[PDB]
């Protein structure tokens, strides 16, 4: 449910 | 007819004031980002300088520690004068390093820290706690609190 | 007349007797510009060579020995004065260069059979400083605000205006140095007050008593010591050091030239160090070479010794200040603020003298060495264009952002960002098959999820299934007008948007800006370390998930018992004693080839 | 009052439109100046550190010069090892110096240039072209064309005759 981050 | 001018002028004035405030805020944020970029460039330059500066101090300190302290006597005036000058020079070097954020790492007896210390070897030592720096093979350095070069330490093991 | 339509950049130039400083308005604060050699302060020295040259600054100082009769320094003591004047008659004898009388009976100078007024030397200095400003700016600096001492009469102020005009500068106004210092210290927007400007450190000591009645500055009185400056303190320290060295060894460094320069620099650093530290050491290896061998200077200097060396010089600043208060018709209780200007005022002894003399702890929140130029820049920014509009532009108190899979605090908008700003960033889904995306908005300065605050929280429901990392969600903050934050989450490609209008956008306006960032700097390297730890954990978990998914795809004739490095990776995961797992992330082996 | 108020408001609208144009010009100028400042801070920015280490470099050179070099013998082995360590330290500091753009200025016979040289005396010297550098008392340094420390030289003067 936690947003990810674009690498 | 003439009343339409009021509505048009009010709408245009509000739109233009919004655009002008947003454009006057864009330049300030760009200025702060540019300041951050310049600070990053300065920090990188100083870090790259210090990384190769460390070898000079290492060589000087090794040279001045090789000479035994029992032979710095008055019947060898040239060795005594050179030793005094060189120890004063490395004190000057370390003072200059400290002034510019570069701090030494000599954790004699301090608890082990993977972010500052590197375990060259593991060997139990009597009278010392486990996971504690019994001997420092090579001195480390810190730049603004971040480890520029980890110290090569000896970690006490369990016997 | 109507608005002059300046529409340009106004520089603030501090034209000093010895050293000049230039600054510009960099938005809401003034910035002192460094010259072509990277120094923030340029000497007011001009020189002319045999054929023709105009060396200004340190190039003129270096050449001064070869050309002593054509190097003009401290010409600001000749500006606006006639040739037949007492002070000019005292000054002409000492100066190596030639001082002549003009047709109008004014004290001019001569260089290789050419006549220059004392305003023209300042014009050359101002040309150099305008070039310095333009190099940083990138465009021409047409307008300027030039500071003069408070004891200048109208003739000398007009001479300064003419000097500025000669340099191609549109001098908006000629300001005082006490008034510029007050503007830099921020007393322009204050109630009616009487303030004292303590100026020690230059080539002169100046004390001016000011009044800020009605919102404008009036110079009630002026005084000081003409033959007292910051060079005398350094000279006293250097004399003490060389006397101690001769006493301890027996060699006088005055005859030596290189050793004297080394000791002078060491004395300057030692004096600068005895303002924050009680004690200092002066180490100078190989100072002099004798027939008996080199001599190394090693001195221990404490603050008590230093403040006893220069006690007479500091005491020479008590009669002028008392007389200045007498001229202003004020007492200790009538002074509402004390302002420290000059580099020599950083010692606690000078500040203690000022406090004992005016009854008020001096204001030391501004760099005294660059206060006049900064105040001139502030005045120039106020006078022309629109700088107050950027002054009323409210900025965010604390940084803002959203959550992250590994608990990281992803910073969209940083701390000191002007409010009417929209910033957007695109984020992917957490895991494969994930359809629900939740945004956790929080404010602070630490690099952690829940370690700062929690403003609001919403959810983006409805996402087509896709492999992890492929869906793109554009989280955009829409801080608009002044205040409230319009956080919105956008699912790029499809619909099902979300929004929130979270309040308390710095509503608790207090010293949290001063304290929350105070402990966010001490607890920074540890915070960075734990953030890097969680980033490595996330990367290793993703790699192991990819490896497991690829392994469960190909099973037949697969002797991958050697491919069990994921066991070692998991063992490393359950260990809070390692720097990072990036180095052990080499577990992406795909010898099976799908 | 309606018509004059409308005219004044339209004038204010045009003024703030010009303000918006000025803001766009200002942010473009800021982009250019920022790209300049970043390169400037990449070249320099070790200027303070270099200016602080100049004296260490000079002290190491002076230490190499001061030892009489007649006592560097196998009879005195500890003074020999210390001398070799000092020599290695000097070459190391000069190798890291020139790696980061810090170059030494030693104008033995160059023309006097009051941008990298600080004249110490104007003594006349025979056989030397007037205006040249007679001797260099202290070597100067510069990084990337920025004169950190001038070379303290002595310029020659024309013969009085």
């Amino acid at each position: 449910v936690l947003l990810l981050d674009v690498t | 007819t003439l009343l339409e001018e009021k509505v048009k002028l009010e709408e245009q004035l509000k739109e233009t004031v919004e655009k002008y405030k947003r454009a006057l805020a864009d330049t300030e944020n760009l200025r702060q980002r540019s300041q951050k970029l310049v600070e990053e460039a300065k920090l990188y330059g100083i870090q790259a300088f210090c990384k190769d500066l460390l070898e000079v101090a290492d060589v000087l300190e090794k040279a001045t520690q090789c000479v035994p302290k029992e032979e710095i006597k008055d019947d060898n005036p040239h060795l005594k004068n050179l030793y005094e000058g060189l120890v004063m020079t490395e004190v000057q070097i370390q003072k200059v390093f400290t002034k510019h954020g570069l701090l030494k790492l000599n954790p004699v007896g301090a608890k082990f820290d993977p972010y500052e210390h590197e375990a060259l070897f593991h060997t139990p030592v009597e009278g010392k706690e486990p996971g504690t720096v019994a001997l420092v093979s090579k001195v480390g350095y810190k730049l603004h609190g971040r480890t520029l070069r980890p110290a090569l330490v000896g970690v006490v093991k369990e016997a | 007349m109507a608005s002059e339509a300046i529409k340009g950049a106004v520089v603030g130039i501090d034209l000093g007797t010895t050293n000049s400083c230039v600054a510009v308005m960099e938005g809401k604060q003034a910035k002192v510009l460094e010259n072509a050699e990277g120094a923030r302060t340029t000497p007011s020295v001009v020189a002319f060579t045999a054929d023709g040259e105009r060396l200004v600054g340190m190039p003129a100082k270096r050449q001064a020995v070869t050309n002593p009769n054509n190097t003009f320094y401290a010409t600001k003591r000749l500006i606006g004065w006639r040739y037949d004047d007492p002070e000019v008659q005292k000054d002409i004898k000492n100066v190596p260069f030639k001082i002549v009388r003009a047709s109008n009976g004014d004290a001019w100078v001569e260089a290789h059979g050419k006549l220059y007024s004392p305003s023209q030397i300042g014009a050359f200095v101002l040309m150099k400083m305008k070039e310095t400003a333009e190099n940083y700016l990138g465009h021409t600096a047409k307008n300027a605000v030039i500071t003069v001492p408070a004891y200048f009469n109208d003739s000398q102020r007009q001479a300064t205006k003419d000097a500025g005009q000669i340099s191609g500068l549109n001098v908006l106004r000629v300001i005082n140095e006490p008034t510029a210092a007050a503007l830099a210290y921020g007393l322009d927007k204050s109630e009616d007050k009487v303030i004292a400007v303590y100026d020690l450190g230059g080539g002169t000591f100046d004390i001016s008593i000011l009044e800020i009645q009605k919102g404008v500055f009036e110079v009630k009185s002026t005084n000081g010591d003409t033959f007292l400056g910051g060079e005398d303190f350094d000279q006293a320290l250097l004399r003490h050091i060389v006397k101690e060295f001769k006493r301890e060894t027996g060699v006088d460094l005055t005859k030596d030239n290189m050793a004297l320069q080394r000791v002078r620099e060491a004395a300057e650093k030692a004096k600068c160090e005895l303002s924050s530290s009680v004690q200092t050491d002066i180490n100078l290896p190989y100072l002099t070479m004798d027939s008996s061998g080199p001599k190394h200077l090693n001195m221990k200097l404490t603050r008590a010794q230093f403040e006893g060396i220069v006690t007479d010089l500091i005491r020479r600043t008590i009669a002028p200040c008392q007389k200045a208060m007498q001229d202003a018709e004020v007492s200790k209780s009538d002074i509402g603020e004390v302002i420290l200007v000059g580099g020599m005022t950083r010692m606690p002894k000078v500040q203690q003298t000022v406090q004992d003399l005016f009854g008020r702890a001096p204001s030391k929140a501004v760099n005294p060495d660059e206060a006049v130029a900064i105040g001139a820049a502030i005045q120039g920014g106020v006078l022309a264009g629109d700088v107050t509009d950027v002054l009323l532009l409210d900025v965010t108190p604390l940084s803002l952002g959203i959550e992250t899979l590994g608990g990281v605090f992803t910073k969209l908008i940083n701390r000191n960002t002007t409010i009417p700003t929209k910033k957007s960033q695109v984020f992917s889904t957490a895991a494969d098959g994930q359809t629900q995306v939740e945004i956790k908005v929080c404010q602070g300065e630490r690099e952690m999820a829940g370690d700062n605050k929690l403003l609001g929280q919403f959810t983006l429901i409805g996402i087509p299934p896709a492999p992890r990392g492929v869906p793109q969600i554009e989280v955009t903050f829409d801080i608009d007008a002044n205040g409230i934050v319009h956080v919105s989450a956008k699912d790029k490609g499809t619909g099902r948007e979300q929004q929130i209008v979270i309040q308390s956008s710095g509503g608790l306006s207090k010293d949290d800006i001063e304290n929350m960032v105070k402990n966010a700097e001490k607890y920074a390297e540890e915070d960075r370390r734990k953030k890097e730890r969680v980033e490595a954990v996330n990367m290793a978990e993703g790699i192991i998930h990819d490896t497991e998914t690829k392994m469960e795809e190909f099973k037949d004739q697969l002797p991958a018992d050697e491919c069990n490095k994921l066991k070692e990776e998991i063992s490393k995961m359950r260990e809070l004693l390692a720097r990072k797992d990036s180095e052990t992330g080499e577990n992406i082996r795909q010898a099976a080839s799908s």
